[PDB]
């Protein structure tokens, strides 16, 4: 008791290897040479004003139990960092950019002065990359002080150096065995003088020029840069030995952590063949391929050598599972709606056979919906795939009874990008349609003449369509994504025979671009584009308008509230009842148009409380998100007083904070945001909560 | 049906025109070795042959393989060398 | 919580519920007479039993270390032949999810590393102590192992005939015949080699691996 | 049962013989690496379910050499028979049929043993002659033909286990 700032296993094993494992004789001579020795310890930390006491309880069989507490008064702290003998660069400007602080803002709270004697070396060394990346090249260390004060509360730190002089470059005469490859490696090492000479230049230099070396093969060579310094015309030439070793050969890859995954879904996705010449980036791409595929929390490379031979190297992808889709079975009983049931799946991955199933379906009184879909992504060898899926509704409350069937082939092009084409037929029917302007207009542009008059209406429509899509990603993790771009556009066309005729195109975009070298801080943005039109004569469908808000398009709105409101008819027949209304209203719904286009751009900032460890199945972002949404088969001078619903103008907009969690349960999604910008009608919800 | 993008293959141990240039018999296995590196492949059946087979089959365009056989004596001494630019026919 | 208790009580009841069943204050208990009397001559026994407590509870990585203590303090104990089988068992039931057990798809291709441990830790068993009290069924268990192997390195060479990336499949099917040349998936595996040699015209070994697969066939 | 077992899985048992691969004439088998070799040896053991999985019963002149009991220093080890002969009056409250005391042997009958685990009362009958081997007056047990479930069973492990009830009891008071 009393070890605030460490912990207590530690302390077990201190006096452990002291000779005082529990189940031994309370030796009370030896009590204060063991507190000496815990006070030795914290001595370590930083601790050195505590104190540390015992206290020996007697128990039954005459046993003892014993209390330390410890007494952990104040430790180090760092007065002053002080460097010495500088000419050109200010003392500030130096320990600004160090890691241990001597002096914090008094408005921010982030660190404190706890000297570690660890840190000292990469302070030393980030000084020396700064004064020495400037051409300052005969910098060096005089020497390094830390000292005490007979407090034990300050600590001082100076740095003697010497600024030596100015230098630059003059030449670069590159040589050894350079294997045949003089040309590039010569482009890659060429300068134009005149220029300063710079520190980690030269080291960026050697890391590329031993990748390149790599790329053709030779795994391990030996590459070192020598400076010679001409004091007189303060210049520096450089000469740079390289020796390639012998091209490397992979005699087989292997795979580890699949425990559910075949291996085969692992290896389809290998540049680098096993018994060929070692290609030092196509592993990297393989890596890379592998965690874009989207189930595996960890991937990472081990090229081990062989003892029995100086040329076979093996390959070891060690990898680390993650869950992928989960079942779900809900039943829920009530007075409304009565015993709905509801169950399904959706999961890539099946099994680890690679697949991607999806069933779900649900019970309902007055809507009953299924739909079954199953995509084998590697049909060939290749990398063609085959999908398909089947879908069946019906929802009475508005009566809509549907089913539709569609199956797809998709192929890649090029690398990153892949091509989808197939077939669909939909068999749609509507019956007992509530009034609504746009809908009457658009059954009329089909020639059906229906009575406002009253809402017996049906309507019932087969139809066969084609479907095309493109995508392209680069982007390196397949979940959390924190570089590179995704794009994603898929039309719909129909054909004839086809009681419906129009074309819709949509695309999805996210690009994300790191800022902190460590890929913590991200900025993210998104865009989302859509068009449908009929082919001719015709009108697209109002059942397949798109629309806004929700969840996954702009946050703050409810689920499918931006657009234009429908306008209903009030007469006899609607309960717009005739005892509650006389002329035409507007109806608070929201009916989408058939063009919307939305965007958000917001920053990736990690969250506290979880450590580092864990941060990767948490992801905290503040956004900025803009939509709207609008039809193209409006009049505005047949509705003076009715407000256009044509006009690109309302941009909606909402600003806040969002969080995601990948929770052992799914993708779980929360968000508080406010809406800037808000028309018409767009009740907001303000905190949004779902899954996936 | 071939505008699929095929990754290219490559099975060989990089037969180059300079190393075939440097084979004359009469060295043993290790000098061999250290001329052109460790076969990918040897007979297990009855005998020590060396294959060093150097393949390259890129995009929808055909395959390209340079072929090298050679055979030694038990004590481990070259006797016989073969070699095929090309392959048999296709 | 659990009260400084004499060895033999405890032990006493650690005895009955481990009898009973219940598991979780089973191993509880255990432990914590583990903890408390790292003397006792119970210690041998203690441990023996909280092997068998963590294998049944299905707390592998801990029985793994549990074992490998054991082991260490006594290389020589004179039961130490169970020590060593239980090593084995719960290393190869490590490697199942049991699931992919229900819907049928055998695990013959998925990470084989700890079947290889299992393999070595029985085949370990089976040259120190070929006549105590686990021999058939360590033998048993040894030939299901080797077979599972084997199925795994059949499906990688299948994948790279399927890829097309012939000097890979003869080295594969080569190590196959340098280490399990015993096994079904060998036999079937033979013809994938032939293919190999046919298909960079090195048929002149194509005929020979030819009459490998045909001596054979019936 | 989830108690004396393997865990469920079975399927092994059902494994195909290894057929070793002929060598054809003009040509041989390469070289094997033998780290994955089977060897033979004797059956006659328990497989599958069958198997006890239960961690052994180890004494606490404990002597532990299979049915050999023979455990020995005291040189009061004549009034230790006595002792025992406590430990059959009351305790196992168990008796013996020819229970010499001035030859030190005791005949003591078959008992009962049902401690959980499903286990069929145990009739185990041992021979507690005392000697006075390499040391002071030794107590010995020789054990016979044990009853248990069947007509008799004499498997290895459960003599390890029919000897420990008296070996437990025996050291536990005596």
């Amino acid at each position: 008791s009393g070890n605030k700032s460490v912990k207590d296993d530690m302390l077990k094993q201190n006096l452990e290897a002291s000779g005082v494992r529990v189940g031994e004789s309370l030796d009370r001579t030896t009590i204060a040479d063991i507190e000496k020795g815990l006070e030795d310890f914290y001595y370590s930390v930083g601790k050195y004003s505590a104190s540390v006491k015992a206290v020996v309880t007697p128990l039954p069989r005459n046993r003892v139990d014993l209390k330390l507490v410890f007494q952990e008064g104040v430790s180090a702290e760092i007065q002053q960092i002080n460097i010495v003998g500088n000419h050109a660069f200010t003392t500030d400007e130096l320990i600004s950019h160090f890691q241990l602080r001597d002096e914090v803002p008094w408005w921010n709270v982030v660190g404190d002065r706890k000297y570690q004697k660890q840190k000292l070396a990469g302070d030393l060394e980030t000084l020396r990359s700064y004064y020495l990346d400037r051409g300052y090249a005969r910098f060096n260390i005089d020497s390094t002080q830390v000292s005490l004060t007979p407090d034990k509360k300050g600590i001082y730190v100076t740095v003697n150096i010497t600024e030596g002089d100015q230098y630059k470059l003059s030449g670069v005469e590159v040589s050894g065995n350079l294997a045949g490859h003089s040309a590039e490696i010569e482009q890659l090492t060429k300068i134009e003088p005149g220029e300063l000479y710079n520190g980690t230049k030269v080291t960026k230099m050697e890391d590329d020029i031993k990748k390149l070396l790599g790329r053709y093969g030779y795994a391990y060579p030996r590459v070192q840069s020598m400076p010679e310094i001409n004091d007189a015309d303060k210049t520096v030439k450089l000469r740079v030995n390289v020796d390639a070793g012998n091209r490397f050969y992979v005699r087989k890859i292997r795979f580890e952590g699949n425990d559910t995954s075949k291996d085969a879904v692992l290896r389809r996705e290998m540049r680098q063949m096993e018994g060929a010449w070692l290609g030092s980036d196509l592993v990297d791409q393989g890596k890379e391929r592998l965690n874009r595929l989207g189930f595996f929390e960890t991937v990472d490379t081990d090229t081990q050598r062989v003892p029995g031979s100086p040329d076979q190297v093996d390959v070891v992808y060690k990898v680390k599972e993650r869950n992928t889709g989960c079942f779900n079975f809900g039943i829920g009983y009530g007075t409304e709606s009565g015993v709905s049931f509801q169950a399904g799946v959706q999961q890539d991955n099946w099994l680890g056979t690679g697949y991607a199933v999806g069933i779900n379906g649900t019970k309902n009184d007055y809507q009953t919906y299924a739909e079954l879909s199953v995509t084998n992504p590697y049909f060939t060898v290749d990398g063609v795939s085959l999908g398909g899926r089947l879908f069946y509704n019906d929802f009475q409350a508005y009566t809509n009874k549907s089913y539709g069937t569609d199956v797809t082939l998709g192929f890649p092009i090029n690398e990153y990008n892949s091509l989808r084409a197939g077939l669909g037929y939909v068999h749609n029917s509507l019956s007992n349609m509530q009034p609504q302007v746009a809908m009457w207009r658009y059954l009329y542009s089909m020639g059906e003449h229906p009575s406002t008059s009253d809402q017996d209406n049906s309507f019932k429509t087969d139809d066969f369509t084609f479907n095309y899509g493109w995508t392209y990603n680069k982007l390196d993790r397949g979940y959390f994504p924190t570089d590179g771009s995704r794009v994603n556009l898929t039309g719909k066309v129909t054909i004839p025979g086809s009681d419906n005729e129009y074309y819709k195109v949509t695309l999805d975009t996210a690009t994300y671009v790191p800022i902190d070298d460590d890929h913590k801080w991200v900025v993210l943005g998104r865009t989302r584009w859509g068009y449908g039109d009929g082919l001719g004569g015709k009108e697209m469908p109002f059942y397949e308008n798109f629309y806004a808000g929700g969840s996954s398009t702009v946050r703050g709105f409810q689920s499918n509230t931006i657009g234009p409101k429908a306008v209903y008819f009030p007469h006899q027949a609607s309960n717009a009842t005739q005892d509650g209304a006389k002329d035409l209203c507007k109806s608070d719904d929201a009916v989408g148009g058939n063009a919307m286009a939305v965007a958000s751009l917001e920053f990736i900032t990690p969250t506290p409380f979880i450590s580092d460890k864990y941060a990767n199945s948490v992801r905290t972002s503040f956004f900025w998100d803009m939509g709207t949404v609008w039809d193209t088969n409006w009049d505005s001078s047949q509705y003076s007083g009715y407000p256009d619903y044509s006009d690109p103008s309302n941009i909606r907009m909402s600003a806040g904070i969002a969080l995601q969690w990948m929770s052992p349960l799914g993708p779980l999604v929360f968000s508080y945001a406010q809406p800037f910008k808000k028309y018409d009608g767009d009740k907001a919800e303000q905190f949004q909560f779902n899954i996936g | 049906e071939r505008v699929v993008y095929r990754p290219d293959i490559n099975q060989g141990n990089y037969l180059t025109a300079n190393d075939v240039s440097k084979i004359r018999v009469g060295m043993t296995q290790q000098q061999v070795a250290y001329a052109l590196g460790t076969p990918l492949m040897s007979d297990p059946f009855g005998t020590n042959t060396w294959f060093y087979v150097f393949r390259q089959q890129p995009g929808h365009e055909g395959v390209t393989q340079q072929t090298l056989t050679l055979t030694f004596n038990s004590s481990g001494v070259l006797t016989n060398i073969d070699n095929k630019p090309a392959l048999s026919g296709n | 919580e659990v009260p400084d208790n004499p060895p033999n009580e405890i032990y006493a009841t650690a005895q009955q519920k481990l009898q009973d069943g219940n598991w979780r204050q089973a191993i509880t208990q255990l432990e914590a007479l583990d903890n408390r009397y790292p003397f006792g001559p119970y210690s041998q026994q203690v441990q023996l039993d909280l092997i068998y407590a963590y294998y049944k509870n299905a707390d592998l990585p801990l029985a793994q270390a549990a074992i490998d203590r054991f082991i260490r303090l006594n290389p020589t104990h004179p039961n130490i032949d169970y020590v060593m089988y239980m090593r084995g068992l719960t290393n190869m039931a490590l490697d199942d999810s049991a699931l992919q057990g229900f819907f049928g798809v055998d695990r013959s291709d998925r990470d084989p590393q700890h079947a290889r441990a299992a393999f070595s830790d029985f085949s370990k068993l089976v040259r120190g102590y070929p006549n105590s009290q686990y021999t058939t069924d360590a033998t048993k268990r040894l030939v299901f192992l080797k077979d599972r192997l084997a199925k795994y390195e059949y499906s990688v060479a299948e994948y790279y005939t399927e890829r097309g990336a012939w000097v890979a499949v003869v080295n594969r099917v080569e190590g196959m015949l340098r280490d399990y040349p015993d096994t079904q998936a060998t036999r079937d595996a033979l013809p994938l080699m032939e293919n190999a040699y046919r298909q960079m015209q090195m048929n002149a070994q194509a005929e020979k691996v030819a009459k490998i697969i045909a001596a054979n066939s019936s | 049962r989830y108690s004396r077992q393997v865990s469920g899985d079975e399927a092994y048992l059902e494994a195909a013989p290894l057929a070793e691969l002929h060598a054809p004439a003009g040509m041989i088998l390469p070289v094997t690496s033998g780290d994955y070799a089977i060897p033979v040896t004797n059956g006659s053991g328990a497989v599958g379910k069958a198997l006890d999985i239960r961690p052994p019963a180890q004494p606490l002149r404990t002597q532990f050499t299979g049915d050999t009991a023979s455990l020995l220093e005291n040189g009061r080890g004549n009034t230790l028979w006595p002792q025992v002969v406590s430990v059959l009056q009351a305790k196992n409250y168990t008796i013996t049929q020819r229970d010499d005391a001035g030859q030190t042997l005791t005949t003591d009958w078959v008992q009962w043993n049902r401690l959980d685990e499903d286990e069929q009362y145990r009739g185990r009958y041992q021979i507690s002659v005392k000697p006075q081997g390499y040391q002071q007056a030794v107590t010995v047990k020789l054990l016979n033909l044990e009853q248990a479930g069947k007509p008799v069973a004499d498997a290895a492990s459960m003599q390890r286990y029919s000897t420990e009830m008296m070996n437990v009891i025996s050291a536990g008071l005596d």
